[PDB]
């Protein structure tokens, strides 16, 4: 059980891209999960924007390098555990690599990057998400921050 | 007392930065014993950026928890919508202060790496 993580990833990357004028075409999850995650992610990027900017500027990115870069970051991110904030950092990291890809005229890399996010979720984060109440726990944790906006 | 929520979140954030300093010292110590190429050095800088990402994640998470507590206080009537607005404001300046400190820790990691 729990929600389909491919769907979560697709909607999330789709929204990051369409919010920048790019149209990306490539158990069923409630709207509220999607909406909660795009808002927590936008909130994270607003606070930590300067850090991603320094990352993404210092990024030589090629179809053949991209996976290694993604791997190093997420390995260090989850080295000694998971929590919801690391998960949100994860999502926005993968979003920044997608946006950089379209910026550098390497749009087909967004499909690969969405695959890597999906496999990392399914293979490494899933059982921790489930043990900690699923994506519904996240919705509940972030609600108090939502109700301010 | 509404201030105590902000104080616990500060405590957590300041601890997490000290853990970061620690982690970047581990990273620098096991860089030192080796002797590096450009590829290897860029990898360490990237691990340092990822270690900061992680700290930022943890502090973001500490802030989600502070806001959830804040909401309970509001329901118990121990804080109001304005003080909750002030708390939000302080928690964002906090995130930025912690972020600035982590960046200084990075820049100093590199300066140590190369020189």
């Amino acid at each position: 059980t729990g929600y389909d993580n491919r769907e979560i990833v697709m909607k999330y990357i789709h929204y990051k891209l369409s919010q920048r004028g790019y149209e990306w075409d490539a158990s069923p999850v409630p709207p509220v999960v999607h909406l909660t995650l795009r808002q927590a992610g936008d909130d994270f990027s607003r606070r930590y924007r300067r850090d991603f900017a320094e990352m993404s500027s210092q990024l030589h990115l090629t179809p053949f390098t991209a996976r290694g870069r993604f791997a190093t970051v997420v390995e260090e991110l989850f080295r000694d555990g998971v929590n919801w904030g690391r998960i949100v950092a994860f999502f926005e990291f993968g979003g920044v690599m997608c946006v950089e890809s379209v910026n550098r005229e390497m749009s087909p890399l967004v499909d690969n990057i969405a695959l890597w996010m999906t496999e990392y979720l399914n293979r490494h984060l899933h059982t921790w998400i489930q043990d900690n109440g699923g994506w519904d726990a996240f919705v509940e944790l972030y609600g108090p921050s939502m109700r301010l906006e | 007392d509404p201030k105590k929520v902000l104080d616990k979140a500060k405590d957590e954030a300041e601890n997490r930065v000290r853990e970061l300093k620690q982690r970047l010292e581990e990273l620098y110590k096991e860089a030192r014993k080796l002797d590096l190429t450009q590829e290897m050095r860029q990898e360490l800088v990237d691990k340092a950026r990822a270690a900061s990402l992680q700290a930022n994640g943890d502090i973001f998470y500490a802030i989600l928890r502070a806001l959830a507590e804040a909401e309970k206080l509001k329901k118990a009537g121990l804080v109001n919508s304005q003080q909750l607005d002030e708390l939000k404001r302080r928690l964002e300046e906090l995130a930025e202060e912690a972020r600035r400190k982590a960046e200084k820790l990075r820049d100093e990691f590199r300066l140590k790496l190369e020189y």
